């Protein structure tokens, strides 16, 4: 009895594009 | 006997950035060192009239 | 999400 | 000179705004001796705020 996965992956977001944002958020004039 | 008189400094005038003219040049932004802004160029699209 | 990786202001520019 | 200087992306307009509601657009730098002929020629143009 082999374990397969149940459903399909799901993809997963990296958290290294938010301080890309970020960054590129603070060459704009204001994040507020 | 010589009389050595009084001693002196020079007070160099400070200058700062943000308090001259060139900063009104400028967006100068204190920011942290990072890998990403570095290893790729920007992009911008720009719209035209 | 949507004030972190679409931006502050939608006018003038925005962050594709 | 100072009209044909064209506009930026990113441009903050409530930065680097003088008293009575004018806006500085732009900042020029010279020498001494040139800033000094500059103004003994223009002082009609050159106000200190």
């Amino acid at each position: 009895t082999v374990s397969a996965p149940a459903t399909y992956g799901n993809f997963v977001l990296s958290p290294e594009n938010a301080v890309t944002a970020i960054s590129y958020h603070s060459i704009l004039a204001d994040f507020n | 006997f010589e009389a050595i008189f009084g001693t002196f400094c020079n007070r160099l005038e400070w200058v700062y950035f943000l308090t001259s003219g060139l900063a009104a040049a400028a967006h100068a932004i204190k920011f942290h060192d990072l890998n990403k802004l570095t290893t790729g160029k920007m992009l911008f699209h720009v719209q035209v009239p | 999400a949507l004030r972190i990786y679409y931006g502050d202001d939608p006018e003038r520019y925005n962050i594709h | 000179l100072a009209e044909a200087a064209t506009d930026s992306i990113l441009d903050n307009p409530t930065t680097y705004t003088t008293s009575s509601g004018a806006k500085i657009s732009g900042v020029m730098v010279s020498t001494a001796n040139v800033m000094q002929i500059i103004m003994s020629l223009l002082s009609s143009h050159i106000t200190k705020e």
